[PDB]
DNA sequence: GGCCCCCCCGGC
DNA sequence: TTTCGGGGGGGCC
């Protein structure tokens, strides 16, 4: 078991950063039964899935943490099958209806659906048999969510909540429909800061007995990941294994392949500027896509390179940021991403 | 080490397809006094509890008790290969990654020996410590799945009125309603189609009609079938089997309008 | 109950619990003793009251019995294509209206047709619409039609044309602030001077955001034992409004008008998880009402923020989207 | 809960610097034909039951 | 229905029951009832936008010619109803290839809202309406033509349905007032027919709620007032207030000003907008680019206020673009 | 109840509907202390249906006032067959009902299936096609009226029907041929039941499509003779005759061109 | 004869 | 490749 996973906390007591969200939490879980419905947004890594499984256990007992996955089936309009991978407890459920693209509408109307309008037999800790308690079902990506399956959502919450309590969790709210972020309580969560994330990776190198030079190495991996904790856990694991379990002050930062990719595209960008190089660079386009590297992604890593070169001027800079802006808007509204990364790098080529 | 040679595998096959549709990976517990089950649906709304005592088979013995988690659509292709009328059994060994049955019959030539793997499945220590229900009544199976398969088309939601000498069907839906109603009925002549009830305060409890179905999908165990109405817990259905039942506690529809 | 959110535990339970939509619920009141009532398109923004409203005028006109056998509810969770309009809904508006019992009629008006109710219409596609047109003209003897939508554009022109409009106006501290005292009063509450106004200011139109905020402010306040009243900078905390120093200090960087600095101050403010859209709103409040800025700047930057707020609608990238609003101020 | 197909398949999925196509195809056979017995010899646990 | 026609809304409460009582279209009217008169009756089209008269003339024309057994006598169909390849080759050629049933006669097929149809089921009526020109006579009508296929209008004589003059919907609201017992002020309706885009379900619409908002409608008078508070529209005196302050005052007071009226009656900004666009356009400005740029500014707000966005960045939005335009005429 | 209409058998009711459920869709029931008519214009206009059961064909029939009950076909026959075909069955409706109850009742047990099927607000008249002289008239069993549709049905989708001094005859003209029947007057002391009668007034020549007869035919179940009336003008007359009603059905025939 | 399923276009 | 809806043409029954 990696350390990323093997030292994550379990309860609300065991969280070791932002106290603030913590108390805040523990004062939504004093008194569950009127608990609204929760969407819990903020930076990737920073710990929020943890905080949700936290609030969890302390809403029920520690047996949320017995998950199990299991198979749902759907049908379409067109007699296609769909299955839905749904992981499950004795006291809660989760999703992730954009597994299903387009489809993720027919879980709202037909899982969701089939959860709130119907009580669930409980043969622990009741005496009658029936559960006395509402389902608490997590859906995770809630962001990826379609328009039309939010609004599915909307009078599932008003009509059922005496039954169902739904906690989404986003990285982004821009894309949430507003009446889905008026039906829910907001609660943001900010990343560790450099501290916090340095005493972790500290703990967690104790207990593995991992032998530091100085700990200032635990400091430049904490920023390097720019706030992300699970991205600092990784980096240290996979330092300590290609250093032999023995950090030094000459250990380099590993950074993944598909960032080095990128840099390396940058620096093509900048070096060459034609459409040969657009074509090339098409081809590089085209291999990070097929590799499971989402577009939005391959643009943010690529506008930020290029605007952290130390040979451009503030024109090229705020010609590049525009551009970054205009065509992270076509990704949201097309499909075909290839096409508006050509266009970006292609537009980028002739501003510089 | 365990074998359970039965009278007739009809009755086991039967058993098996009462309730392949509600679960699938059910854990079956092999003990001396027979074989036992209780699985939570995957929705967690429905439980199916199973039952089969040692005098239903043929000759049944066991030395440990052991806990099987057979698949039981792979039990199922196992048995529709089989002959009618053949003595089912059920060997196995001290570790058994799978469980050969022998079907075997009088004659030495209608033989269908199979083997079927064996999942590691997870079981529970689930509780159905005993209620004092409200209502319980039994009426012919036949009748049950008259009144279910007619009462489906006219609605999805079924409503089991049990009051004073009442057993209230309803129905109802958007073209309209339907409603059976019927009433504590002994026939002399014929008894074993007599409507048996007893009630001590009225429970009203409304289910969904797909559920309903697929339990008297497998109600042609028992010729009668048992209904226990419980208003705060989850009534349950019960077919007899030989030397034992099968029972199926399936929660009430949720009501929001009250 | 105790065991029900606050939103939905004060949900008008009659048109006189609804706070600030006199305009229209003064007809649909009238409607009770005219009985004639028209097909009608509610349209608003978010937690308005509309279909509190038209449960409301159900409830006040039918009754809690007649109510099941007289409403034909369907909302974006029901699948409304144009096979389910031409013969679900056709068969409904089609049928006779239920008997009323004695009771029924000795106590509630009972108009003499059913209700349709097709909530959330603005997510159904033009073709489904338009077979509603006819059906709701053909029977309006037997039944009458109720769109709500938060998009009125969304509905086709026959389908508008043929329905009375209501708007529904945005809620504030001028016209909402009775509701949500009355609200704090019945949970005891206790809450400092001007706080229930700042809380209306920060939903900006929604009531159901204002009383989500005032039940997490209570809870707060609960577990914390102390006391004290709320104040306003824990409504503020609780809303993800940014603080003042934090936006004098965004203001002050873009001011110098380096790149490089803005850039580094943008990548350190996104790690805190401010959503950009308060952002936005808090730049446009704070520059667009400061006298220290020529009419050409402020001409400037209000068309800057209305392209960034537009942009931000469509999903994308917050930090991207912030960046480039920020260097396009810097460079003004 | 990671078998051998899954192996292949993270395997697989790696670009740039980090391409294990040659350096797998090194490998020596005799430690793969032992890997791939000492996984086929034992029993192993499975995440999803009836994939 | 149910009970009697006072329970009906006034949209359906006034619909023209003959062909003398539909008001607006006196060319139309009178060439089909000439044509009804001599038996001169071609295949009909009747295009033109919503609430115009087009089902009521049809339905008037049709009671006319046959009475008030007339929907027995007439096939008609609209969107609500399955129109498919099959139901245009069996229904439709079965009505028009047989005799009537109840009393002798010619065959009517009325096709509502005939721009629904597929073209398939189009291509299939040419035929269909070309063979049985003997014994029927098809009506066809439609909201949008590029949906109808260009065969199907070469059959058919088109007839324009315009929008309603103020003289018509003036003679139906005075109607309306005496049937209702109700009194309007000169000034209410101006405004009535102002916001009713030609359109008379509109205004029976409206006219319904005004009175609906008169505390004593037997003595009360329905002003002006009324109608604004009604519709939420703005006054005109508020719209020509926003835009005195947008012309020539500085960006704090316009805000103030702006902030001011809408919060007053909780007007939305969209029908602000709508209202400085009507009052634009009167407008006698020197340069041209000044037209341009509001127009595209305008309608880019217009465009992002219908799908959500942020009110007072809208606002402020608008403010900016209309001193940014007007700044060039100098 | 305001209209209680007891049936002795279930199956004389399933019967009645079933005679003319494939040609109409929507029915309009008309009760009153007479029995009970019915009517139903099937989708195209071209045919109609109308049955007037009468009060000797019910055990016992009670109605205060004339109510009417618009009722679709589908479901009423969906429900029917959910009842038992030894079962009685009461039609039950009270002042301006709302809907419809079939009440199914087996003496033999003390079971009752009540079913509630909401009306719906048909509002049409019946205006009493029944045109007073006809041109010719004919009576003829409907085992050979049904023998002669179904045969020639299969050569044309139209059938023509000639009608002159003793002599009926049944013509179709398809793409594979022609096909004519031609059937005269006969009448057998032994077996009149099988005879054949004709009154002529004027020559008669009238084209019907081939599929609205096929439909026609289906209530030969219910009477073994069949009375066709014929007459220029005016839509020709199907008629069955029953214990106590009749069912009619009344067919426009095809323009001539 | 009727469901049920699969495959294929869609501007002018 | 590809998100509904309509039409055709074949396969169970
Ligand atoms: N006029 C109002 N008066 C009192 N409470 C209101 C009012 N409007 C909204 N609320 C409150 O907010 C909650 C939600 O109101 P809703 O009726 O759901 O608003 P809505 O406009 O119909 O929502 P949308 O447009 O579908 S997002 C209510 O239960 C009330 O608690
Ligand atoms: N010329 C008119 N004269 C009097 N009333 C009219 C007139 N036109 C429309 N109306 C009124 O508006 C109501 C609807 O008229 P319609 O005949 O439905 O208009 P329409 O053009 O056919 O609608 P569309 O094009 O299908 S949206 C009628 O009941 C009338 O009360
Ligand atoms: N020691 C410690 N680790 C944390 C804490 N919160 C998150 N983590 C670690 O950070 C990893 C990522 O957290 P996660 O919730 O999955 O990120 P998110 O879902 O993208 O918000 C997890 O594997 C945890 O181990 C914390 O409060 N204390
Ligand atoms: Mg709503
Ligand atoms: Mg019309």
């Amino acid at each position: 078991s990696l350390w990323v996973d093997k030292y994550r906390p379990k309860s609300l007591n065991a969280l070791s950063h932002n106290e603030e969200l913590t108390n805040f939490l523990k004062s939504l879980s004093d008194q569950p039964r009127d608990l609204p419905h929760l969407l819990l947004y903020g930076p990737n890594g920073t710990g929020k899935k943890t905080r949700c499984m936290a609030l969890l256990e302390s809403i029920f007992g520690p047996g949320v943490y017995r998950l199990k996955i299991d198979v749902r089936q759907f049908v379409t309009a067109s007699n296609r099958k769909l299955e839905l991978n749904v992981v499950s407890s004795p006291y809660h459920l989760e999703i992730t209806p954009s597994d299903m693209g387009n489809n993720d509408r027919i879980v709202i109307q037909e899982l969701l659906k089939e959860v709130a309008q119907m009580e669930q037999v409980d043969f622990q800790d009741s005496k009658d048999g029936l559960a006395h308690r509402y389902k608490c079902v997590i859906i995770n990506e809630a962001n990826s969510l379609t328009k039309d399956a939010q609004a599915a959502l909307r009078r599932t919450m008003e009509k059922y909540s005496k039954n169902i309590r739904l906690i989404m969790v986003c990285d982004s709210m821009s894309p949430i429909i507003a009446p889905i972020k008026s039906r829910c309580l907001l609660i943001r969560c900010p990343a560790p800061s450099d501290s916090e994330i340095s005493t972790i990776l500290s703990d967690v190198v104790t207990n593995e007995r991992i032998q530091l030079e100085t700990k200032d190495i635990l400091k430049r991996i904490a920023q390097a990941s720019n706030g992300n904790l699970r991205v600092s856990l990784l980096m240290l694991e996979s330092m300590a294994l290609n250093n032999e379990l023995a950090l030094k002050s000459s250990s380099p930062i590993i950074k993944p392949d598909w960032i080095i990719v990128i840099h390396k595209l940058t620096r093509k960008i900048v070096k060459e500027r034609s459409v040969n190089s657009l074509i090339e660079c098409r081809a590089v386009l085209y291999d990070l896509l097929a590799h499971c590297i989402p577009a939005n992604i391959i643009l943010k890593e690529l506008t930020f390179s290029l605007l952290d070169v130390e040979t451009l001027n503030t024109t090229n800079k705020s010609s590049i940021i525009e551009y970054s802006s205009v065509f992270d808007e076509r990704l949201s509204l097309g499909n075909k991403a290839i096409f508006h990364l050509e266009g970006f790098i292609a537009k980028v080529m002739c501003c510089l | 080490m365990l074998e359970a040679k039965f009278e007739e595998a009809s009755l086991f096959k039967r058993i098996i397809d009462g309730f392949k549709d509600c679960v699938q990976l059910v854990n079956f517990q092999c003990k001396e006094d027979g074989i036992i089950a209780q699985a939570v649906d995957d929705s967690r709304v429905l439980l199916v509890s199973l039952e089969i005592g040692v005098e239903a088979f043929q000759e049944y013995r066991c030395d440990h008790p052991v806990t099987l988690g057979m698949d039981l659509t792979s039990l199922s292709k196992i048995l529709r290969c089989g002959n009618n009328t053949d003595t089912l059994t059920l060997i196995a060994d001290n570790t058994p990654d799978s469980i050969i049955l022998l079907f075997e019959d009088t004659k030495k030539d209608r033989i269908a020996e199979y083997s079927l793997k064996l999942m590691d499945i997870d079981a529970d220590f689930l509780k159905i410590e005993e209620l004092q229900y409200d209502s319980t009544l039994s009426l012919p199976s036949s009748e049950f799945s008259k009144i279910v398969r007619d009462l489906s088309q006219l609605s999805d939601s079924i409503n089991i009125m049990i009051t004073k000498e009442t057993i209230k069907f309803v129905a109802d839906g958007d073209i309209g309603s339907g409603s059976v109603i019927i009433k504590p009925f002994v026939d002399m002549e014929h008894p074993e189609t007599s409507i048996k009830l007893e009630m001590d305060q009225p429970v009203d409890l409304t289910f969904g009609a797909k559920y309903l179905l697929d339990i008297i999908k497998g109600s042609s165990l028992s010729d009668r079938v048992g209904i226990r109405l419980s208003s705060e817990a989850p009534a349950l259905f019960q077919f007899d089997l030989k030397s034992g039942f099968l029972q199926f506690f399936l929660a009430p529809k949720f009501n929001d309008e009250e | 109950l105790a065991q029900q959110p606050w939103v939905e535990k004060y949900r008008p339970k009659n048109l006189d619990e609804v706070t600030a939509q006199d305009h229209a619920v003064t007809v649909l009141k009238k409607t009770l003793k005219s009985a004639n009532l028209p097909h009608m398109l509610f349209y608003g923004p978010p937690g308005t009251g509309k279909t509190s409203t038209i449960l409301a005028l159900t409830k006040e006109l039918y009754g809690p019995d007649l109510m099941k056998s007289r409403i034909l509810e369907l909302n974006a969770s029901d699948e409304r294509g144009i096979s389910i309009v031409r013969e679900k809904v056709k068969n409904f508006a089609r049928l006779t209206v239920s008997k009323p019992s004695k009771h029924d009629l000795e106590n509630y008006p009972c108009p003499p047709y059913k209700i349709i109710i097709l909530d959330e219409a603005d997510s159904m596609t033009a073709d489904a619409q338009s077979a509603l047109r006819r059906t709701m003209e053909t029977y309006s003897g037997v039944t009458r039609f109720c769109l709500i939508c938060n998009y009125v554009t969304r509905i086709i022109d026959p389908l508008a044309s043929r329905c009375s409009k209501f708007r529904f106006k945005a809620l504030d501290a001028s016209n909402a602030i009775d509701r949500l005292r009355f609200i704090s009063e019945q949970e005891n509450v206790k809450c400092d001077d001007g706080v229930l106004e700042r809380i209306l200011d920060i939903s900006a139109g929604d009531l159901r955001r204002g009383i989500t905020l005032l039940q997490s402010a209570s809870k707060g306040a609960q577990y914390l034992g102390d006391g004290k009243n709320i104040t306003s900078t824990q409504v503020e905390e609780l809303a993800g409004v940014v603080p003042h120093d934090i936006l004098i200090e965004i203001v002050e960087k873009v001011k110098s008008g380096d790149f490089d600095e803005i850039k580094k101050y943008v990548n350190t403010f996104m790690k805190s998880g401010w959503s950009a859209a308060s952002v936005v709103n808090q730049l446009h409040e704070y520059y667009i009402t400061n006298d220290n800025f020529d009419t050409n700047f402020k001409n400037q930057i209000s068309w800057l923020l209305f392209t960034t707020d537009s942009r931000l609608n469509n999903g994308t990238n917050e930090h991207i989207q912030l960046l480039n609003l920020l260097v396009k101020i810097s460079q003004l | 809960y990671l078998t051998k197909e899954d192996w292949d398949s993270i395997m697989e999925f790696f670009v740039g610097p980090d391409v294990t196509t040659a350096i797998i195809k090194k490998i020596p056979a005799t430690v793969k034909s032992g890997f791939t017995r000492k996984y086929n010899s034992m029993t192993h646990p499975v995440a999803i039951y009836r994939t | 229905e149910k009970r009697s026609k006072e329970n009906l809304p006034w949209v359906e409460k006034y619909r023209p029951e003959t062909l003398d009582e539909v008001y607006g279209q006196n060319e139309v009217i009178t060439t089909v009832r000439k044509f009804v008169d001599e038996g001169k009756l071609p295949h009909l089209l009747f295009y033109g936008p919503p609430g115009t008269g087009k089902t009521s003339t049809i339905v008037a024309l049709a009671r006319e010619i046959y009475g008030k057994n007339y929907s027995n006598m007439v096939l008609e169909l609209n969107a609500s109803d399955d129109r498919g390849i099959d139901v245009v080759r069996n229904q439709i050629k079965d009505f028009a290839s047989t005799r009537q049933i109840f009393s002798k006669g010619f065959k009517l097929i009325i096709l509502d809202e005939a721009d629904a149809m597929t073209n398939a089921a189009q291509n299939a009526l040419r035929r269909v309406i070309e063979r049985y020109t003997k014994n029927t006579r098809f009506c066809v009508l439609a909201n949008y033509a590029h949906k109808l296929t260009p065969a199907l209008l070469s059959r058919c004589t088109r007839f324009r349905f315009q929008p309603l003059p103020q003289e018509a919907i003036e003679r139906r609201i005075a109607n309306v007032l005496v049937h209702e017992k109700l009194k309007l002020s000169p000034n209410a309706e101006k405004a009535l027919i102002e916001l009713s885009n030609g359109d008379m379900r509109r205004v029976l619409n409206v006219l319904q709620s005004c009175k609906a908002t008169l505390d004593n409608p037997d003595e009360d008078e329905i002003s002006d007032d009324v109608i604004y508070e009604c519709c939420g529209a703005p006054r005109p005196s508020d719209l020509k207030a926003v835009l005195k302050s947008i012309l020539e005052d500085d960006w704090g007071t316009a805000h103030y000003t702006l902030n001011k009226v809408r919060s007053a009656k909780g007007l939305a900004l969209i029908d602000l907008i709508e209202g400085i666009v009507k009052i634009l356009e009167d407008y006698e400005l020197q340069n041209e680019e000044t037209r341009v740029h509001l127009l595209t500014k305008l309608a880019d707000i217009e465009y992002s206020i219908s799908k959500g966005g942020n009110d007072q960045i809208q606002g402020s939005a608008v403010i900016g673009a209309i001193k940014a335009s007007f700044e060039n005429e100098t």
